[PDB]
RNA sequence: AACCUGGUUGAUCUUGCCAGUAGUCAUAUGCUUGUCUCAAAGAUUAAGCCAUGCAAGUGAAAGUAUAUAUAUAUAUAUGUAGAAACUGCGAACGGCUCAUUAAAACAGUUAUAGUCUACUUGACAUUUAUAAGGAUAACUACGGAAAAGCUGUAGCUAAUACUUGCAUUAUCCUUUUGGAUAAGUAUUUGUUAGAAGGAAUUAUAACAAAGAAGUAACACGUAAAGUGUGUAUCAAUCGAGUUUCUGACCUAUCAGCUUUUGAUGUUAGGGUAUUGGCCUAACAUGGCUAUGACGGGUAACGGGGAAUUAGAGUUCGAUUCCGGAGAGGGAGCCUGA
RNA sequence: UUCAAAGAAUCAUUCUUUUUAAAAUCCGAUUUUGUUACUUUGAGUAAAUUAGAGUGUUCAAAGCAAACAGUUAAAGCAUUGUGUUUGAAUACUAUAGCAUGGAAUAACAAAAUUGAACAAGCU
RNA sequence: AAAAACCGUAAAUCCUAUCUUUUAAAGGAAGGAGAAGUCGUAACAAGGUUUCCGUAGGUGAACCUGCGGAAGGAUCAU
RNA sequence: AAUAGAUCCGUAACUUCGGGAAAAGGAUUGGCUCUGAGGACAUUAAUGUUAACUCAGAACUGAAACGGACAAGGGGA
């Protein structure tokens, strides 16, 4: 399924022998929707098991400015850099932008610092309203079709600013 | 299918195995173990074609069944077991000990070894790794892993590994005065003092070795083996003492008898 | 200014919060360009900035086309010995190479490239150093002993 | 052994070819053939079609035995064996052939800092217990079908088949010793520190989240305590997949090809064991070519090699070995390292 | 675009060694001075085949073996028994790739409607 | 467990188009070989109109003629 | 009687090189919910107000049907 059957560098076509070998493989994609957690197991080469996630609803998400990861439930996937039918059909891929329940992070901030390691950082203002609404923006960072879970990190700073402009001189 | 090949054609066998063309169509493929197939010899060949104790493979098996032949003081019963460059095989029935070596020509020869030397094997370190807990471990040419080496032991050094305890006793460096033995080169089996080394950025490193008779021969860094310091070898070399003689004087001193 | 794709270009490995721009020293005697040192671009395939590593062999060639984005075409000229006639014969082979935006590559300047992991269907080399070379005529036509 | 000779003419000297001459691990065929040694042999054409028989099985201490047989002191405790069957390993090696194949395969030369790797070898481990559970073969009896490596229902029982599940170690202080503190292997994500390589986003370490699989509910016995089987990770080894550079026959009465239908590249993702237009989406218009692209032909598997060789060369290589490919032609898939 | 000069050793010559501009290194002395082609040396060079060393398969094609004392024992070594000596070499393995000495021959680089170096002060 | 749907891998069949190789054919028009066939005499001698070239037209055929060339000419030359 | 609109693809002999040609011959077409592209206007490199229907793509949907009626070439030797 890989490496042949296509034009050369010059543009000529190559006569084919050596029919498809198993190690070329190429399994079908895992269009991971969000929903009740369900993951199948695929036996890759050498009996190495891979976890093909079909639906997830939660995952470990990190506060990178504070560098602390908390498990939380994802709400809705709102952007992905690739084809934008994936956001419409609500699939989870490696670096799509999703919405995350902010309550675990706010509660952790309260129990650690108080007031509504590398402490006393002064955070940023633009994330405060996003927290106060209750839902925050995050970027996936794992590969759900490979590791079987959808982990990610809260986006802030100019990256958040970039995605905010890209989502909503705007429509 | 296309799995691992499990046969060895007789003509495809390594040259130093030194088998005859007409003696059957196959050669004993060494079982995977502590040494490479090219850089070792199965003990079937070792005690059928070299020691001549057994004249058929079945007699090799009959010998091996009795736990009488020990490779590094532990009993081995695999027919196609790789014995490798230098190690002590002890036969208990005749109570004899052989340390395997090369010769100036470049074949594998057992060397008669006394008891005190038979517990004292040399291991050229190949890799220095560190695992969890900042514990360092050495991977040797013997396919052996030794944890808790001295920090001063370097990547290309050679340690004296005691056979019973499996512990290192002292290590030898690779300076420009260190006695070395060439293991796979055009000059395989030669012994010299390493005249110099030169480091090639991103390519093979070459070392030039000085012989006893001031004969300089170069080789790749990958196939040399420190066997002592400038003072003397830490093992007993075979009768040629690692001195490769030229094609002329070899004939000249073979003729006189 | 720098974000022109429909994705955030991050320069993975830069560190942004605690720390105490990311670059590496590529090795093999090549010097990391000051443009890569103090630049603002982000290139995942840059030898001095991205995730790629230079290993394999080093070649030199003449730039034939720089009209691909961050990728140039290098022509290597050489003489092939024809034994029967006991003389040589001109032959050439052009290889695609990835060119970091830290290099200002023009048409006809000799560049040296190092082999890397397959970056595309045909790219397996990345430029390491560029030396400007004035050209006359078509770079494809002209012949350099390199 | 670096060789020539007959033939155009009435005769001559040339060019020029025809013919002669010798070899062929080069085939066929004709005649003939007393010895011995050595030994190619359905490649050429039909990778055309096949009757029949065989070609991969395996238990000597070490998974499971009331099928059964036997032997020791007296119904007892030991054994010796053991059909069948379950389980384990192998059957992916080997053998055959050369149809496909023209920068493809192959060869030399690299890379894998882009990966997988059974057996074997060396290291070595973490969040009822005087020993846990059902369920099945063989077998028993009732059957079906002309036939097959077909199998239906009911009843039991094992296992190293399948499945649950039981301490401790390390660190800081007075300073041998007493107190105090902490506890997940790979793998994935986020934030940081950082013996070797040529260069690390390396080894490793710290913090925050997840987290597989395991660490023996198993069998035989060696010094006048061992082994077998099984198991996490790392390493070695037997290999493999990709990969760099360079190298191929005839043909231009094949000059422009490729690019909707991936062509060249970028970005993001998916997929893979891993890299990669390998695939998807968006974007750009690139990429190769008279140094022969793209086509066509090959009565073309490539090489190590063979014949002929003074030196150059010319021709051959299906065929002992290596690599590739295929099993009537295609495609698809399970088990499994 | 660096030519050259001077000294020891066979035969009558041939052959070997030293320095002679400039810039950085060492308190009169300590030491490197484009790229490539090309050429020289190496490393990796699977075997079979080839060349080729040894070896009376009765010769040879071969093969990779074998040879030696011994009507049954001297000798060697071990502090009484244990055969001994060996050989299976070497070369080739592209033209490409790795390293390497290089003076000749070839190219390319740098070289002025300018381009330097040094010294002093300034930032 | 059957069964179904959807992307995907995709055998196979059919239609159409193109290409390659082989092959039939009334008729037409060549070439080669054979035999003592018929008709003429084109060339080789100044071959009886010197020969030949390119081009064009004509004729039973060889060939003839025009224009411009060559000597490989029958002239190395008042 | 047979299609016949439009879009995308493909198009031979022959030729006066202009054509042949709508050659021949294929595919698609509804509805709905969306996605993308194509402009104009002012303030201190960045933020707001606003219009045209025209193309392209994707889901879903239905008795596989969609130029649904109307309209509208039969081709070839």
């Amino acid at each position: 399924r890989d490496g042949r059957h296509k034009l050369r560098l010059t543009g000529g076509k190559k006569k084919i022998h050596k029919k498809k070998r198993k190690y070329e493989l190429g399994r079908p994609p895992s269009n991971t929707k969000l929903g009740s957690r369900q993951v199948h197991v695929v036996r890759g080469r050498g009996r190495n098991y891979k976890y093909r996630a079909i639906k997830l609803d939660s995952g470990s998400f990190s506060w990178p400015t504070f560098g602390i990861s908390k498990n939380t439930r994802i709400i809705d996937v709102v952007y992905n850099a690739s084809n934008n039918e994936l956001v419409r059909t609500k699939t989870l891929v490696k670096n799509c932008i999703v919405v995350i329940d902010s309550h675990p992070f706010t509660t952790w901030y309260e129990n650690t610092f108080g007031t509504t390691i590398g402490k006393s950082k002064n955070i940023d203002p633009l994330l405060l309203e996003q927290f106060k609404q209750g839902r925050v923006l995050a970027c996936i960072s794992s590969r759900p079709g490979q590791c079987g879970k959808a982990d990610g990190y809260i986006i802030e700073g100019d990256e958040l600013l970039f995605y905010k402009r890209k989502m909503d001189k705007r429509n | 299918g296309k799995g691992i090949k499990k046969h060895l054609k007789r003509v495809n066998a390594p040259s130093h195995w030194m088998l005859n063309k007409m003696g059957g169509q196959y050669a004993p493929k060494t079982s995977s173990g502590p040494h490479k197939l090219l850089e070792s010899i199965p003990l079937v060949i070792l005690l059928r074609n070299r020691l001549k104790y057994a004249l058929t493979f079945d007699e090799v098996k009959m010998i091996l069944i009795q736990k009488i032949v020990k490779v590094d003081n532990k009993v081995r019963t695999d027919c196609t077991f790789p014995v490798g460059l230098m190690d002590v095989i002890h036969i208990t029935k005749s109570n004899e000990y052989f340390r395997l070596l090369y010769d100036i020509k470049g074949r594998f020869v057992p060397h008669r070894i006394t008891n005190e030397e038979s517990k004292y094997k040399l291991c050229k370190v190949k890799k220095i790794l560190l695992r969890k807990g900042r514990l360092s471990i050495a991977v040797t040419h013997d396919g052996r892993s030794i944890p808790y080496i001295h920090p001063d032991v370097k990547v290309n050094d050679t340690v004296r590994l005691d056979l019973e305890t499996g512990k290192v006793l002292e290590h030898l460096k690779f300076q420009v005065g260190s006695l070395v033995m060439v293991t796979a080169g055009h000059s395989v089996g030669r012994v010299g003092v390493i005249s110099s080394i030169d480091k090639n950025m991103g390519t093979y490193d070459i070392i030039h070795v000085k012989d006893s008779r001031n004969k300089v021969f170069a080789t790749r860094l990958s196939n040399v083996f420190v066997i002592g310091d400038n003072t003397k070898p830490y093992i007993s070399l075979p009768r040629e003492k690692g001195i490769k003689l030229d094609i002329i004087e070899e004939r000249r001193n073979r003729l006189k008898a | 200014d720098v974000q022109h794709e429909r994705a955030y270009q991050k320069q993975e490995g830069a560190s942004f919060f605690n720390s105490k721009r990311y670059w590496k020293k590529v090795g093999l005697g090549f010097a990391t360009p000051k443009e890569a040192k103090e630049g603002v671009y982000v290139d995942k395939k840059c030898p001095f900035t991205g995730n790629v590593s230079i290993r394999g062999r080093i070649l030199k060639g003449m730039v034939i086309s720089n009209k691909m984005k961050r990728t140039i075409i290098i022509r290597r000229n050489y003489l092939h010995y024809v034994k029967k006639y006991n003389r040589f014969e001109k032959r050439h082979k052009n290889i695609p190479c990835h060119c970091s935006p830290c290099f200002d590559v023009k048409e006809g300047d000799i560049v040296t490239v190092g082999q890397c992991r397959p970056l595309s269907k045909t790219v397996r080399f990345n430029v390491l150093h560029v030396e400007k070379h004035q050209i006359f005529g078509s770079a494809r036509k002209q012949f350099v002993l390199f």
